[PDB]
Parts: C-alpha cells; sequence; structure tokens
C-alpha cells in the first residue's frame, strides 16, 4: 500500500516487478499476471513490467 | 520494488490506504517539522565549520556533534524528523556529496 | 590500505609516521644538538599526495 | 689471536651511505578508501523484496 | 603601581608571535630558549585564568 | 588605596567556555560561553517578571 501510494505521486518512481527465479510459465504465474493486468492501473507500473 | 505474488495478493483482495487522522493534523505536523528545520538552520548559521580544516570524515563527525549540541541547547527534546532521515540513509551517499548536502 | 596517520586539524595538513618513529633516531644514532633540530622539519614535511 | 694461521676473508660488500637526513624518506602507495572503498556483498539479482 | 604593590601587568612589544599554544608545547627545549632569548614572545590562544 | 579613589574588582561571573586547540577559532569559544549564558538568563526568567 505504501509503495503504491508513493508510485502515484512522484511521476518517476513507477513500480518495478520482480518475477520468480528460474521458473517459467508456472500455473500460478499466469493467474497472477492476469490479476495484475485487470486489477492494477497501468500508469503505476514501469514500461518493462507492463 | 515488489514481488509478483505480493502485488497479485494486493490487487485480488481490494486493498486501499486508510487514514485515521484529519487534514488539520497532517498540516500541523508538516508545519512543526518545517519550523524545527528552519530554527535548527538559523542556529547553526552562527558557528563556523570551514571545509579546509579537517578530513572528509572528521568534518562530518564535528557537524554531528554541533547539531546535537545545538538541538540540546535551544529546543526541548523531540524527534527531529529531518535529523533521523539524514542519519539513517548516510551509507547510501558518498562522503563528499553527503558533506556537501 | 591501512597506514598510521597523525591528524589534519588546524595544523599543517595530514602528516604520516609510517617507518620507525622519528624520536628513536635521537638515541639510535647519538645525534648532536645541531642535527636534532632538523628532525621536526622532516616530520612536518611528510605530506600525502593523491 | 682467536683466529688460526689461515684467514678466511670476504672480497666484496655493499652498504648504503647517506649524507643528509632529508634523503632518508621513501614512498609507498595505498588505496585511499575515502573515495574508492573496498567492496562487500557482490552484485546479486532481485527476487525477494522484504 | 598606584593601586597594587605587585601585579603581573607588563608592557612589552611582542616579537615572534606564536599562533597556537600547542606549537609552544610541542617545540623542543633549545628552540624554545632561542625564541625566548631574542625578545618577548606572545602566546595567543584562550586560557582559563583565576 | 587613597582617600578619594575606589576600585572595583572583576570577580568571575557566568563563566564557562571550551578550549579546542586543534580547531583555533576565537569564535567557537565565544559561542560556547554565550550559549551557556543564554541558558542561564532564560532559566532565571522563566515565567517571571521581576
Amino acid at each position: 500500500a505504501i509503495k503504491m501510494m508513493q508510485a502515484a505521486q512522484l511521476h518517476r518512481a513507477s513500480i518495478e516487478i520482480a518475477f520468480p527465479m528460474n521458473v517459467s510459465l508456472s500455473p500460478e504465474i499466469i493467474v497472477q499476471c492476469f490479476i495484475v493486468w485487470m486489477s492494477i492501473p497501468e500508469q503505476l507500473l514501469s514500461d518493462r513490467s507492463n | 520494488a515488489v514481488e509478483l505474488e505480493q502485488l497479485a495478493a494486493y490487487g485480488l483482495t481490494g486493498a486501499y490506504p486508510r487514514t485515521n487522522h484529519s487534514v488539520d493534523t497532517i498540516v500541523k505536523t508538516v508545519n512543526n517539522i518545517s519550523a524545527t528545520y528552519s530554527t535548527i538552520a538559523q542556529m547553526l548559521s552562527t558557528i563556523d565549520l570551514d571545509p579546509t580544516r579537517y578530513g572528509t570524515s572528521e568534518s562530518i563527525d564535528k557537524f554531528k556533534i554541533a547539531w546535537e549540541n545545538v538541538e540540546s541547547v535551544l529546543n526541548m527534546e523531540g524527534n527531529d524528523f529531518v535529523k533521523t532521515i539524514m542519519y539513517a540513509y548516510e551509507d547510501n551517499f558518498p562522503k563528499k556529496d553527503f558533506y556537501m548536502m | 590500505t591501512d597506514y598510521t596517520r597523525i591528524a589534519a586539524s588546524a595544523l599543517g595538513p595530514e602528516i604520516s609516521t609510517e617507518g620507525m618513529p622519528l624520536f628513536s633516531l635521537i638515541e639510535s644514532l647519538e645525534l648532536t644538538e645541531a642535527e636534532t633540530s632538523r628532525l621536526p622539519v622532516i616530520q612536518d614535511s611528510m605530506v600525502i599526495q593523491k | 689471536a682467536v683466529e688460526m694461521y689461515v684467514a678466511v676473508r670476504i672480497s666484496r660488500f655493499q652498504l648504503e651511505v647517506l649524507r643528509d637526513l632529508h634523503d632518508l624518506v621513501r614512498s609507498r602507495t595505498y588505496l585511499d578508501v575515502s573515495k574508492s572503498p573496498l567492496a562487500t556483498t557482490p552484485i546479486r539479482v532481485v527476487e525477494y523484496v522484504r | 603601581n598606584r593601586f597594587f604593590h605587585l601585579h603581573p601587568i607588563v608592557t612589552n612589544q611582542p616579537s615572534n608571535t606564536i599562533k597556537n599554544a600547542q606549537l609552544w608545547n610541542e617545540m623542543r627545549l633549545e628552540q624554545q630558549v632561542e625564541h625566548i632569548k631574542a625578545g618577548p614572545v606572545r602566546i595567543i590562544g584562550p586560557f582559563h585564568v583565576t | 588605596p587613597e582617600e578619594n579613589v575606589y576600585i572595583l574588582l572583576p570577580i568571575q561571573a557566568y563563566t564557562g567556555g571550551v578550549i579546542d586547540r586543534r580547531d583555533a577559532s576565537f569564535s567557537n569559544f565565544a559561542y560556547s560561553i554565550a550559549s551557556k549564558l543564554m541558558m542561564e538568563l532564560s532559566a532565571a526568567t522563566h515565567n517571571k517578571i521581576f
């Protein structure tokens, strides 16, 4: 909550997402990505994370 | 920086920041810390610490001692938000630019 | 990286005492009065260059 | 007298003589950690923010 | 002399003023006597006096 | 001393100052004395009116 509140103010402190290590396309990753896609505003994320 | 699972958990269960204070209280706190910073600077302006007398670290130590002395001389004991902020993150800056700041 | 400095405080710049202490030579060499007067000059001329 | 009829001797010798005390100083190099400190905790990837 | 029988008040024009009381302490005895012999010497630097 | 002269002597009052040779500054000494003097004056007149 604190990080998201900060990222909505500074115009340059957009959130950077750290993905799980050495596991690709695990079943939980897909659903978590979907939740992020349709629940987290796009302007609060970095271009790389998007 | 956040983890993917933490962000997904935050998004799934609708979560929002919550405050138990009023606007006047926040304004008063900000004004108090600003006034403390201004008074500290005004008091610190009188004494002298030139940069060509000690090393890059002895000068920092002398400045810390002077700040503590001034704080204990004029104002009653408090928290000194700016002082603690400076103290905590002093290892994230090189010594020269920290002294300049 | 570690050497035995003295100080740099309202006196001359940072001087160094790394070899033998300069005060041991007064007895190791049996110096006379006309020469021991130069030892403080030697001690004060040991600046550090970057 | 404490030696015998035949004498064992040495042909060459090397010793350093000095004329002034000012010549007795030398120089060595160091790192000056004030501006280039020694490193710790080598570079790592980010997977566990907390 | 109109007020005190003995007083430490003196009038000498200083020569060879020493800028710091630490210089006097670290100086060698012979250099100190040489400084004294040439005339009155003034030591600058605050002192606690009663 | 005489029939028509009267002498006032200065007896130390509100003293206190710190000597710091490695940092000569006829100013820090004065500031150190003045700060303690200000403490004394403020404490002597805390919610008092004489």
